[PDB]
């Protein structure tokens, strides 16, 4: 029966323990300022070492 | 001067290749690409020559390949559209199928379903300006039905003679009242299962016909 | 992968004769093709080059009008006429095939060859020393120098090694200086300046001993060194 | 009787987790500014609709799939066609690039993602394996490793593939609806698929079992990225947004979409640094997202025809973009 | 005050065409989602508008207004001559149009498989081609010491053989050529549009509508073309066999000429501005 499936699949509802959305925020902005000179799309980098001058 | 040995090489090589890429788009260009859809689907096809199935086959000069899409259970609003430009959408009816339910504790008629999925691609958005080439298949087995358990079970409302060319009109009719865009495509409908070749000089025919409207369409003289 | 010369053999001076090399194993179309001779008892020198499609045909000045290059694409085979054979012609010549694209090792094969037994702002390729004892297991170093910077305004340094071991056709080592050729042991390393190079191994095997020969790509008239030969 | 009370539990408990949204987090940060977008590379040869684009590791290689039954690898500095391979399946809607870059893999409305060697002795692009065992067309194939590649069909199965072996290791089935994209962890031990059925599932390589659900999407799931740090992943969908995903808290953390924008999203993709979010409309734009403030940083119109395919390079320098136009123009 | 207000117009018609056939061009040249084969010989159809606009108009514009020619003879040769190529050349790219429709409706098969933009290049090579030959014999010969016998006037050659031949192979034979092209193009459509009862109605009515359109644009097509060169060619074949009667009043032939170069200006009109994908285009760009 496609209950006993369900149910099997259902049964991952708390076998991973979860971080509130504030900290995965800020391990998100963290991140994104702790790269924002590796990314030239973001800092636009030199026509001297642009390849696609 | 600012590209090197091996830039040259790589630049003639790119070249080489749009080249190729040009010649083979040349050559599909000048291919008529069809949809099938359908209910004698196999007689069909056999007649005219687990995913997509392509067929190839060539008839009074002119090369026809066709799409069968059959076997595609997934949901089509999402590979439907990869379809755009092709010339013309064969779709195949089994006209002996007015008396099945398709199982399913007869939850529906087989008819009932052809036509709404005659209409939904009919009224697609990307097939507005797309002509239908309209089979109407079994029709032996349609007549050996009729003569005995009316199609009147098949539509309630229809009260007339039972006589085979009358139901079949009835049901062309019915198939055709589905095209809410009748101005923009035609439908070509034919009757097959007891014909030879001269199904393919059908499709040949419909074909043409949607090639000069179209280039009449281009110039404005229809 | 497979390139089988033909075509070889005693010639007079001021005949003519053509070399046809036979490719089996690879798409030939795609790949450009090069000569390269060996003189006996001497190091390589570029002869000749054809593009995929017959689009680019370059010629060493020593050799250009005189030999002619031609490809057979649906045959998958090369052709080199040769005219007015003249004593300095007589060498050994290697065919090569290479591929140019980011990512591609270029003179990554290497034919047997053809023996052939006849009666400028160039850039100069220099090895330090033509000859070098050596034993196995120990680290051996060789190094070129180049007259000219072989670093390229777009930040590739066209520089190649290759290893041609006792009896046996070059085997491509390092092509632009940083990058390791595809089948070969690891042990090898290479590393420059942008017009000092040094071809390094980590430990010396039997099947290293040869001659090692370096070349640059920068530009076409192509300059083969001496050869550093190892001895074991 | 049918585990009626379990999902109200889940729902509760994901409920309780809501402490603080990620607009109120990204207050304080400066906004990015326009960003002066340019083409630099377009990119021709392939006539029909292109559908499908990814960049490889080097950040110079990508490879493109087309309609026509051609699916081209470029050079992107200097737009050099390397290597172009005929597909016996024309009717390709994916492609991919390997890590190490020797093998592609493609699929279409076939049941096959065949793999294709491109470091060969022999000096062409011949079908090394082809991965057959689908019911439905293929979405999307991402390698794994060199032997290893994932594959999301549109038979709701997602299946992982042994190259030399050629059979399904790992057969995912969780999805009700047809799954439509594919996005790997930059770890590659955990992916994240999208589906029709409005969500996006996380699967664990090694094992085999879902491990975490997303539903925030009101239609069809189209694309999906990783977020570069790996925590979270961004989903596409037909509702004309696109919504971010945090593999840790299990709920939807910003939303990025605009009143003027109606139409779906084709593609989905994150810059290196995560701070941009790159999505292929269907009105022939691209539209740059702030990540943390969930605005318009910037637009690409680029094309006359639907935006089907972008990716970001390794290095994050680049951005390029595919169109049913048939062109691919790579930005910076 | 005359003199001032005939400048004026003829300014502002040379700049309309001239913006006219450039737009156009640039429609196909900018975007080549319009690069057909009928597209391509709108666009060398365009081309020849442009070259009329720009070389010939303001030369024969200095010659109306001022009522004499003040550059030459020399001037006034190449003038002829770049006037009668230029617009041999935009009647036969109107001929090589109606032609390759006709074959396009007439010849699907062909379409489809043999038609490709060499045949718009072969046309328009084969119609330059026609207005050089019609261009050239001015310069290699003929010329005869009456015609140009007036410094100050520019006339054109009035040799009678010359004149009929001109004449013929650039408006009657093209005139013919087109009229049973879009006659064979009637009849096509005419059987195509012919070939539950409220449905049939409503396809009559369709029909109908159909029948009136395409009776509309060939009205179209024929009488723009009649009305803007009929009469320049009715005339310069009748002035060269009336000299001694007709008394060539002045305002009816400049008016005809004015006619006969303002078919440049209505060629564009008529074919790439109306056109679907045209105006589609510059609604795009614009
Ligand atoms: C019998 C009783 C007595 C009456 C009888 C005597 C008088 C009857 C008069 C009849 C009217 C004649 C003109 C018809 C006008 C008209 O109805 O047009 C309407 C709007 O279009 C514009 O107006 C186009 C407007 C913009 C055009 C561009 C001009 C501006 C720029 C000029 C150049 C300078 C650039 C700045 C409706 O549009 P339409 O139906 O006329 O359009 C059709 C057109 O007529 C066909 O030619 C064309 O065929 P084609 O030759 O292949 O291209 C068709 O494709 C289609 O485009
Ligand atoms: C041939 C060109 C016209 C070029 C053209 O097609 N212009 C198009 C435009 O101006 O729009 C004209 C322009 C000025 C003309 C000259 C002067 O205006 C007038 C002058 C008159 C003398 O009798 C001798 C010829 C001479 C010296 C003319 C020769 C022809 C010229 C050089
Ligand atoms: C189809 C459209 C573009 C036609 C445009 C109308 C043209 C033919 C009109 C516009 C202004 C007109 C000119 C205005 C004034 C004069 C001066 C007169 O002494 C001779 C005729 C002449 C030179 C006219 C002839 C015809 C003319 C050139
Ligand atoms: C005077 N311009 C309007 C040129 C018109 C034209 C084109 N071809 C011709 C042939 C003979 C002729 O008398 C005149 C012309």
């Amino acid at each position: 029966a496609q209950a006993r499936k369900l149910v099997e699949q259902l049964k991952m509802e708390a076998n991973i323990d979860r971080i509130k959305v504030s900290k995965a925020a800020a391990d998100l902005m963290a991140y994104c300022e702790a790269h924002a000179k590796e990314d030239p799309l973001l800092t636009p980098v030199p026509a001297s070492e642009n390849p696609f001058r | 001067c600012t590209l090197s040995a091996e830039d040259k090489a790589a630049v003639e090589r790119s070249k080489m290749i749009d080249r190729n890429l040009r010649e083979d788009g040349e050559k599909a260009a000048r291919e008529v690409k069809l949809l099938l859809l359908g209910s004698g689907k196999n007689t069909i096809v056999k007649q005219m020559k687990t995913g997509i199935v392509e067929t190839h086959f060539t008839f009074k000069d002119l090369h026809f390949k066709m799409f069968d899409v059959g076997a595609q259970r997934s949901e089509r609003k999402k590979w439907i559209h990869c379809f755009e430009g092709v010339t013309a959408i064969i779709f195949c009816v089994a006209l002996s199928d007015y008396d099945l339910v398709l199982a399913d504790e007869a939850e529906m008629n087989r008819m009932h379903a052809s036509m709404k999925l005659f209409d939904s691609i009919c009224n697609n958005k990307w097939f507005t300006d797309t002509s239908i080439i309209l089979f109407l298949n079994k029709k032996d087995l349609f007549e050996e039905k009729i003569k005995k358990s009316p199609l009147t079970i098949c539509y309630p409302e229809y009260a007339g003679s039972n006589t085979y060319e009358e139901a079949a009109a009835y049901i062309q009719c019915q198939f055709e009242d589905l095209n809410k865009r009748k101005d923009t495509k035609e439908i070509y409908t034919h009757f097959t299962c007891s014909t030879d070749t001269k199904n393919v000089q059908f499709v040949f025919d419909a074909v043409t016909d949607v090639i000069i409207k179209n280039n009449l369409k281009d110039c404005g003289l229809f | 992968v497979q390139l089988v010369e033909s075509g070889g053999g005693l010639v007079q001076p001021g005949g003519s004769r053509k070399l046809s090399c036979s490719a089996s194993g690879f798409a030939f179309s795609s790949f450009g093709m090069h000569w390269v001779r060996q003189a006996p008892e001497k190091g390589l020198e570029w002869v000749a080059y054809i593009s995929s499609g017959s689009g680019t045909i370059y010629y060493a000045d020593t050799v250009k009008g005189r030999f002619t290059i031609s490809r057979d694409d649906p045959k998958n085979t090369l052709f080199l006429q040769m005219t007015s054979l003249r004593s300095e012609d007589t060498a050994m010549y290697y065919c090569v095939r290479s591929i140019y694209y980011y990512g591609s090792s270029p003179f990554d094969f290497w034919g047997q060859g053809t023996t052939l037994t006849v009666s400028s702002a160039d850039i100069v390729m220099t090895q330090a020393t033509s000859s070098v004892p050596v034993t196995p297991g120990e680290s051996v170093s060789i190094s070129c120098r180049s007259s000219k910077s072989l670093l390229h305004s777009n930040g590739n340094t066209y520089l190649y090694w290759f290893l041609q071991r006792p009896g046996q056709s070059p085997q491509l080592l390092i092509y632009r200086m940083s990058n390791l050729a595809s089948g070969v042991p690891d042990r090898f390393s290479g590393s420059g300046s942008g017009t000092a190079f040094t071809l390094t191994i980590s430990r010396l095997e039997a099947e290293d001993v040869g001659v090692y020969y370096c070349m640059q790509h920068l530009e076409y008239p192509l300059t083969f060194g001496a050869g550093t030969k190892l001895e074991l | 009787q049918e585990a009626e009370q379990l999902k109200n539990q889940i729902r509760d408990a994901r409920k309780a987790c809501a402490d603080a949204t990620l607009s109120q987090i990204t207050n304080n940060i400066d906004p990015v500014g326009r960003i002066q977008m340019r083409t630099r590379r377009t990119l021709r040869g392939h006539l029909a609709k292109i559908y499908a684009m990814h960049w490889g590791t080097d950040s110079r290689l990508l490879v493109s799939a087309s309609q026509d039954g051609k699916l081209i690898i470029w050079d992107s500095y200097t737009t050099n066609k390397v290597h172009a391979i005929p597909l016996r399946s024309s009717w390709v809607m994916t492609c991919a690039y390997a890590p190490s870059g020797n093998y592609v893999a493609c699929g279409g409305l076939d049941n096959i993602c065949s793999i294709y060697n491109l470091k060969t002795r022999e000096g062409n692009v011949r079908v090394s394996r082809e991965l057959a065992g689908h019911t439905g067309y293929l979405s999307c194939c991402r390698f794994l490793d060199d032997n290893q590649i994932v594959t999301s069909s549109g038979d709701t199965t997602c299946a992982l593939w042994d190259i030399e072996t050629g059979q399904q290791t790992t057969t995912f089935t969780g999805h009700t609806g047809d799954v439509m994209s594919l996005s790997l962890a930059p770890d590659t031990r955990l992916f994240v698929s999208g589906a029709c059925d409005a969500s996006a599932k996380l699967w664990d390589v090694r094992e085999g079992m879902c491990r975490q659900t997303f539903t925030g999407h009101e239609s069809d799931i189209n694309a999906i990225c990783f977020f570069p740090n790996g925590n979270a992943f961004a989903t596409g969908s037909d509702d004309a947004t696109c919504r971010l995903f945090d593999l840790r808290a299990d709920q939807e953390l910003m939303t990025y979409s605009h009143d003027n924008i109606i139409c779906g999203i084709t593609s989905v993709s994150f810059s290196k640094s995560g701070r941009l979010l790159l999505a292929g409309y269907d009105d022939f734009n691209c539209n740059v997202w702030d990540a943390l403030k969930a605005d318009r940083a910037g637009v690409l119109a680029g094309h006359d025809n639907r935006v089907s395919c972008l990716g970001v390079t390794d290095d994050g320098m680049a951005v390029a973009t595919g169109s049913w136009d048939s062109f691919l123009k790579i930005w910076n | 005050s005359y003199q001032v207000i005939t400048s004026l117009l003829l300014g502002t018609l040379i700049f309309c065409a001239v913006l006219g056939n450039a737009c156009v061009v640039a429609a196909i040249a900018l975007e080549r989602s319009l690069q057909n084969v009928a597209n391509y010989l709108i666009g060398s159809l365009a081309v020849t508008d442009l070259m009329v606009s720009v070389l010939v108009l303001p030369m024969a514009a200095l010659y109306q207004v001022l009522n004499k020619w003040t550059l030459g003879q020399v001037t006034c040769d190449l003038f002829i001559a770049l006037d009668v190529l230029c617009c041999t050349s935009s009647i036969w790219h109107l001929c090589a149009i109606a032609l390759d429709r006709y074959w396009a409706i007439t010849d699907p098969i062909d379409y489809v498989n043999k038609r490709t933009p060499r045949r718009a290049a072969a046309l328009i090579s084969l119609t330059w081609l026609i207005g050089f030959l019609i261009s050239i014999p001015p310069m290699l010969g003929w010329r005869t010491p009456e015609d140009r016998s007036d410094p100050d006037a520019c006339t054109i050659s009035k040799d009678h053989g010359y004149t009929i031949y001109s004449t013929f192979g650039a408006f009657y034979i093209p005139l013919l050529l087109m009229l049973v092209l879009y006659g064979r193009i009637f009849r096509a459509a005419r059987f195509r549009i012919r070939k539950n009862e409220r449905n049939a109605e409503a396809k009559r009515k369709m029909a109908l509508a159909r029948e009136r359109k395409t009776v509309k644009t060939l009205g179209i097509i024929m009488g723009t073309f009649i009305l803007c060169w009929l009469p320049f060619f009715i005339v310069a074949l009748v002035l060269p066999f009336c000299e001694s009667s007709c008394h060539m009043p002045t305002l009816l032939g400049a008016i005809i000429n004015w006619l006969g170069y303002s078919n440049s200006l209505l060629n564009p009109v008529i074919y790439a501005y109306f056109n679907k994908d045209f105006q589609n285009a510059f609604k795009k760009i614009i």
